[PDB]
């Protein structure tokens, strides 16, 4: 995250850190107790599954203070439709191993009704976004979690103020085009969460493409409210073996 | 009132019905009130919440 501000711990209590080898990979938010979205570009080049685990009620990474938890993770499902090394359908649900336990450091993000989402959430202006992202472009990671307050651009509107690859009906434009604020590498996965009448919600997926905090772009982000029913769908099935599930979209 | 304005005066969700009609519904963990478009919790941690938050105006 560059030009934001340090989320006070507990905050931001559904930020998941995921991380391969013990390494930083992306974030992801927590929806329930065994579920976590993230992004499916995330997981392009990995070559052992096994490796990968989900950390909970993180804050600071230079330390343990214990309301980290920490899980492997079951199962990564991608849509059908998602291509490697693209934009386009970046979304990916997990499941963990054996369910995070709520606390004051952990809790879910609501995952909401499509139509609500699409009727309502759409039209809220400003979202927040986090994670342990680089702070600058070609910068450090930071060690402390980070937020960013970021508004939401129509396609048309997003189009025009731009000045790559296309957004798509999946996709949609939030933050500055004055290369002062954004989301960044290390971030992907991670939530853009709406506020609305005292309760927050999971609008969007820090997704990727060109840059961070470029002047004359927008950050893009996956538009969670075309995959309610598919992952909902997901939640209800039964694992299968082999960590990675490629599921069809629609 | 319908759903698509003014979210129909639901606080959460909200279904459209035959007539002029509409039913307000809640998110797993919470309870929608008499009023008919209230939400309260039902458990300790309902999502989108931060219990800091909430204990800090509690
Ligand atoms: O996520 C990224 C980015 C990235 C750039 C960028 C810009 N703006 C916003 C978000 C962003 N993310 C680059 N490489 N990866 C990556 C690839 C493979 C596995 C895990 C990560
Ligand atoms: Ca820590
Ligand atoms: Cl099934
Ligand atoms: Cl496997």
């Amino acid at each position: 995250i560059v030009g934001g501000k340090v989320c006070p711990k507990g905050e931001c209590p559904w930020q998941v850190l995921l991380l391969v080898n013990g390494a930083q990979l992306c974030g992801g938010t927590l929806i329930n107790t065994i579920w976590v979205v993230s992004a499916a570009h995330c997981f392009d080049k990995i070559k052992n599954w096994r490796n990968l685990i989900a950390v909970l009620g993180e804050h600071d990474l230079s330390e343990h203070d214990g309301d980290e938890q920490s899980r492997r993770v079951a199962q990564v499902i991608i849509p059908s439709t998602y291509v490697p090394g693209t934009t386009n359908h970046d979304i990916a649900l997990l499941r963990l191993h054996q369910p995070v336990v709520l606390t004051d450091h952990v809790v879910p993000l609501c995952l909401p009704e499509r139509t609500f989402s699409e009727r309502t959430l759409a039209f809220v202006r400003f979202s927040l976004v986090s994670g342990w992202g680089q702070l600058l472009d070609r910068g450090a990671t930071a060690l402390e979690l980070m937020v960013l307050n970021v508004p939401r651009l129509m396609t048309q509107d997003c189009l025009q103020q731009s000045r790559s690859p296309n957004i798509t009906e999946y996709m949609f434009c939030a933050g500055y085009s004055d290369g002062s604020k954004d989301s960044c590498k290390g971030d992907s996965g991670g939530p853009h969460a709406t506020h609305y009448r005292g309760t927050w919600y999971l609008t969007g997926i820090v997704s990727w493409g060109q840059g961070c905090a470029t002047v004359g772009h927008f950050g893009v982000y996956t538009r969670v409210s075309q995959y309610i029913e598919w992952l909902q769908k997901l939640m209800r099935s039964e694992p299968r073996p082999g960590v990675l599930l490629r599921a069809p979209f629609p | 009132l319908i759903c698509v304005n003014e979210n129909g005066g639901c606080e959460q969700y909200c279904s459209d019905h035959t007539g002029t009609k509409r039913s307000c519904r809640c998110h797993e963990g919470y309870s929608l009130l008499a009023d008919g478009v209230s939400c309260t919790p039902t458990v300790e941690y309902p999502c989108g919440k931060i219990p800091i938050l909430e204990k800090r105006n509690a």
